RNA sequence: GGGCGUGUGGCGUAGUCGAGCGCGCUCCCUUAGCAUGGGAGAGGUCUCCGGUUCGAUUCCGGACUCGUCCGCCA
RNA sequence: UCAUCUAGACAGCCGGACGGUGGCCAUGGAAGUCGGAAUCCGCUAAGGAGUGUGUAACAACUCACCGGCCGAAUGAACUAG
């Protein structure tokens, strides 16, 4: 499934949301139905937290998330990394990153194993993300597109990139992530996949205006089947 | 009579709030499956102006299409092209009356 | 602001008013915008309407790429300069005014955002939290 | 409340998938609750429930669903709720929910018939005939969440008894392959899904999947049964027949070979059974379908075909066997198609694959099919130098190259010629010394065991020493 | 639908009424005059529009 | 703003209730040039929309459009 | 100014409200009720060649007329303080 969803008239859950194998973490200000999705479709294997971070309902553009860690800003509050680290499983480590960027969502694009991070990126933090997430990364764009995290949504199984971006820089990149990628639309259009939709190895949440060819490319290129 | 079982079928389709083209859909399905009230129609349908189109038999092979009114008795619509017809004449008559002085 | 809004806003000190030129933050390729009208502003005999950060404006390009100038188009204020208070009471500003380009629903005409933006919009409007690279 | 009345529907008594005078249907137009039916509800509520199934959106539709489950969970103090009348609408409106695009519709459709089963149970039985084909198909259905969780379910229901859960395929195996005619033979891509609110594409991808969901019940039937082929042969040839089943071979287009690979396994059980041997043109429709298929493979989607490739062409051999090779002689072409295919196959090799490319070999040996020196040794050589230059850069290669050994060699000793015996001795030398770390995977190196005399090796590792 | 009786009786208070042409009053079906002074109890009547 | 009139072919313009000519150019022929002329061409929703009539450019009503004329203060 | 009125008036209930005759023209039909004319008898206590609803035309319902209960004034149109 890729799942209908709206935050509260919205229809970018991955700015709202942070899905990943292991956790998901939602807003707090946030519709019943908006909550209704994950609780169905995770079930109670799976940990859904309501979470702010650094005072703000945005938290899939703030973070940036791994089923090994997770990686906060600076700007979050002693009680809201406390309510995270009491609410998530002793596996996964939070840590919180001192860096100029700051939005670690818009930044990182990341999965389990491969992830690619805007190029202007510190070198602690570049080595702070292979700690903590256990993942090696590269320094990349995609077509010129320096917000990766937004601009492609990305899991184990394959990726979604961005619509405008040229064949040989999807080459480049799916050699790199060693994942199939497909350029394509979410949210009746808009280009900005990333923040469009969350996705992990077997759930894909989105957007109402998503339309059936954009849901089919969703399902085939993640293989939600 | 044949009419008025075609028109009872249309108004219990429409009195279930159904939606107009998935009741054009059901005519077809019934036509394909050789349903004989269905086959009597002709699926153009004007619900819109609560008309619908018959096929009748000239002949006690050809057809011909007429249109019914759904809020109207079928001997209603009978009426209704006699009247049509009773108009055309008394034209007729205004056109006799005028060709003399016309051509004149 | 009005209809694209996701939720409320609280109120932040008015820095921007009619005339007001602010730099154009993403690239659509506009240089400033010009600011003519506030989203939501209300009447007052002789009160000047002005923007906040946050706020949803009327605005057009004085200077800038042919296609964009002349016309009025949306906006939406992402720094301000003036400083104001949040309900954590720091009192904090940034150096310029700046703004993106938008329609009136408010997604982006452009596709970056160069600089900070304030959380006050990024949680106001997702797709500048979408497109923007620091929040602060 | 409810009004209207379906006179259209009396005419045809025809009742589809149900057997209690109420049609039940997949296609959205037909099989909609009588509005009289609906009246007779024992509670306001119950009919609440059903006006939001009947409307379109799915946030309504889902909420009506939990609402309704949470009623039969408590089941103590609302069994007056849910009477024969209940369960007759019931059955209508499951069928076209067991269909939707949402998943979380489906799945909770069918775990609310389960325990309607459990709760019920012993007053269901009028409604077993209606309501067990289609709890089956759920639980044949190709997404494992899906089916998964409602295959347990049932099985809980029946306390967990394997014998029960055989029978059910036993006892209502004619209604079963009725539910699988309807879907092949009766439905079309625009009766199961409004054209209104769909693509051409979308409503064909809804159609296949639902399709293929029979023919995978279709298979699971026959397995279960072992007299269905006698019994219910006049239904077989019908769904048979059609060229909906077939239609489904096509790799030109389409999200997952999944699909595909039901049919080939289809088509394999009908030829163990040998109603496709008893049948010949089911057979031959079947065949030239298969072939088409070997072109549509392309470089373009030769990735995406790979892992389906070995089972089409172990059909193949099987096939072959039948008739002296009957099945290439169906086909004018076929030849041509093979080799085409073979050349586009070779170059993305996936485990298996070689062993399915001897397999047939060893049924084309005794009739001829491929020359064995113009036109077969080069594409082993080929391979083989294709194998070595991406080598061993992927993870499995190792068993792959294994595997191309063990089958080439095979090839080989049916050759009784120096070329042969000569581009076996150079090839290995080339793969073992170009290499990569052949040696280092000590798997490889074990599973490659050897590929001449032991003596020689120890010569040429004599020149490598000897080298300048 | 709500059923031909409930239906009857609930369109007794909302639609078997009269309206003054005058000041647009809600009237008795059978009624003459107009029961309010600022139309000065006029008999210019109409019965109340009805659907279909 | 109002009043008064107005509206025809690609262009110009004639019409009593029973759409025509010229020009432009469609073609062909004509010619020592300082290249003409002849014969057949097409072409309108009569500004538009209603009503009367049997039919309205032709009568009338409405709308549209253009041209005119007359208009604020200290 | 017209009418009705203890020989039973006007409101309210209840019952009948009929035959010649589907009166004559005209219509594919129109039988009291699309129209054109005439508009008369019988039985009556009383019932129109019809007041409406009413059907293709019927059928059906209701009327204005007469009757039981009521027992005494009432209805229409108009004028002006
Ligand atoms: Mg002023
Ligand atoms: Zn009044």
């Amino acid at each position: 499934m890729a799942t209908r969803t709206q935050f509260e008239n919205s229809n970018e859950i991955g700015v709202f949301s942070k899905l990943t194998n292991t956790y998901c973490l939602v807003a707090v200000g946030g519709s019943e139905n908006f909550y209704s999705a994950f609780e169905a479709e995770l079930g109670d294997a799976i940990p859904i937290v309501h979470t702010t971070i650094a005072g703000t309902r945005i938290i899939g553009r703030m973070t940036a998330g791994n089923r090994r860690g997770l990686l906060v800003p600076t700007q979050t509050t002693d009680q809201e990394l406390q309510h995270l680290r009491n609410s998530l499983p002793d596996s996964v480590k939070i840590q919180r990153v001192e860096e100029r960027l700051s939005a670690l969502g818009n930044v990182i694009c990341c999965n389990d194993y491969v992830a690619l991070v805007h190029p202007d990126i510190d070198r602690e933090t570049e080595e702070l993300i292979s700690d903590v997430l256990g993942v090696e990364v590269f320094r990349q764009t995609i077509s010129g597109n320096i917000l990766v995290g937004s601009y492609c949504s990305l899991s184990n199984q394959g990726g979604l990139v961005h619509p405008q971006t040229s064949v040989q820089d999807q080459e480049e990149l799916s050699s790199l992530l060693q994942v199939p990628l497909v350029a394509g639309t979410v949210n009746r259009g808009s280009s900005v996949v990333g923040a469009g939709m969350v996705v992990n190895d077997y759930l894909a949440v989105t957007g109402l205006d998503t339309t059936a060819p954009e849901l089919s490319v969703i399902e085939s290129i993640f293989r939600l089947q | 009579p044949l009419i008025e079982e075609v028109k009872l079928a249309v108004q219990g389709l429409i009195d279930q709030q159904m939606d107009w083209n998935t009741i054009e859909k059901l005519i077809k399905s019934e036509q394909k499956k050789g349903n004989r009230i269905a086959q009597l129609l002709n699926l153009p349908l004007n619900l819109k102006q609560n008309k619908i189109s018959v096929k009748l038999d000239l002949s006690s092979n050809e057809k011909i299409n007429v249109t019914i009114d759904l809020g109207l008795s079928a001997y209603a619509n009978a009426t209704e092209y006699f009247n049509i017809k009773k108009t055309s004449a008394q034209k007729q008559k205004k056109v006799e009356k005028n060709v003399g002085k016309a051509m004149k | 602001s009005g209809n694209g809004a996701q939720g409320t806003k609280f109120r932040i000190s008015l820095g921007l008013p009619v005339g007001a030129i602010m730099n154009c933050a993403d690239n659509s390729g506009a240089r400033n915008l010009y600011i003519i009208a506030v989203k939501g502003s209300g009447s007052r005999l002789n009160r000047l309407p002005a923007a906040s950060l946050g706020d949803m404006v009327m605005a057009t390009v004085k200077k800038g790429k042919p296609e964009l100038r002349k016309k009025v188009m949306p906006a939406i204020v992402v720094r301000q300069a003036k400083s104001w208070r949040r309900r954590d009471g720091v009192f904090l500003y940034f150096e310029d005014n700046a703004g993106v380009i938008a329609n009136p629903k408010g997604e982006m005409k452009g596709s970056a955002i160069t600089g900070p933006v304030g959380k006050e919009c990024a949680d106001l409007w997702p797709r500048v939290a979408s497109n923007s690279g620091v929040v602060v | 409340s409810f009004g209207g009345i379906n006179t259209f529907q009396q005419y045809n008594t025809d009742l589809g998938l149900g057997h209690n005078g109420v049609r039940i249907s997949l296609n959205y137009f037909d099989g909609l609750p009588d509005p009289s039916l609906l009246n007779s509800l024992y509670s306001n509520e119950l009919k609440l429930i059903f006006k939001s199934l009947l409307k379109r959106d799915e946030t309504t539709k889902e909420k009506a669903l939990m609402d309704l489950s949470n009623l039969i969970s408590d089941f103590n103090q609302n069994e007056y709720f849910f009477n024969d009348i209940f369960l007759l609408c019931w059955s209508q409106i499951y069928a076209k929910l067991i269909i939707s695009d949402y998943k979380v519709i489906r799945l909770q459709s069918h775990q609310i018939t389960i325990m309607l089963v459990k709760s019920l149970r012993k007053k269901i039985s009028k409604f077993l005939k209606d309501f067990i084909p289609l709890i089956l198909l759920g639980t044949c259905e190709l997404d494992y969440s899906v089916s998964k969780p409602s295959l347990n379910e049932l099985t809980e229901c029946f306390n967990k008894d394997p014998a029960k859960i055989n029978a059910l395929w036993a006892v209502f195996q004619e209604q079963l392959l009725n539910l699988v005619k309807e879907i092949v033979v009766n439905e079309n891509e625009d009766t199961i899904s409004d054209e209104r609110y769909s693509s051409k594409e979308e409503s064909e991808f809804r159609y296949h999947r639902v399709i293929a969901s029979a023919v995978l019940l279709l298979i699971k039937l026959f397995v279960h049964n072992k007299d269905v082929s006698e019994r219910n042969s006049s239904s077989l040839k019908v769904i048979l027949s059609d060229e909906s089943i077939w239609k489904l071979l096509n790799l030109k287009n389409g999200q997952n070979t999944n699909a595909y690979e039901t049919v080939l396994r289809l088509i394999d059980v009908l030829y163990t059974r040998g109603y496709m041997p008893s049948h010949k043109n089911i057979m031959k429709l079947a065949v030239k379908k298969l072939l088409k298929s070997l072109t549509h493979i392309t470089s373009k989607n030769i990735l995406k075909v790979c892992p389906v490739l070995p089972s089409i062409l172990n059909l193949l051999a099987t096939l072959d066997d039948y008739e002296d090779g009957t099945i290439w002689s169906y086909d004018k072409s076929s030849k041509e198609k093979v080799l085409k295919f073979l050349s586009v196959s070779r170059t993305s090799p996936s485990p298996g694959f070689f062993n399915a490319v001897f397999a047939l070999y060893s049924s084309t040996k005794r009739h001829s099919f491929l020359d064995y020196y113009l036109e077969w040794l080069p594409f082993w050589q080929k391979s083989v130098q294709r194998l070595n230059e991406k080598g061993f850069s992927a993870r499995n290669s190792a068993e792959v190259l294994n595997e191309f050994w063990t089958n080439f060699l095979k090839f080989a000793e049916d050759s009784s010629e120096e070329r042969v015996k000569k581009m076996v001795e150079s090839e290995i030398f080339n793969s073992l010394s170009c290499g990569k770390s052949l040696s280092e995977y000590t798997k490889l190196n074990q599973t490659l065991s050897g590929v001449f005399p032991p003596d020689k090796w120890e010569r040429e590792i004599e020149d490598y020493f000897t080298s300048d | 639908i709500i059923e031909p009786s409930l239906k009857a009786l609930a369109s007794k208070y909302n639609c078997d009424k009269s309206v003054c042409r005058k000041c647009y009053a809600r009237l008795p079906p059978r009624a003459t005059n107009c029961r309010k002074r600022k139309c000065g109890h006029t008999n210019q009547l109409r019965p109340k529009k009805k659907l279909k």
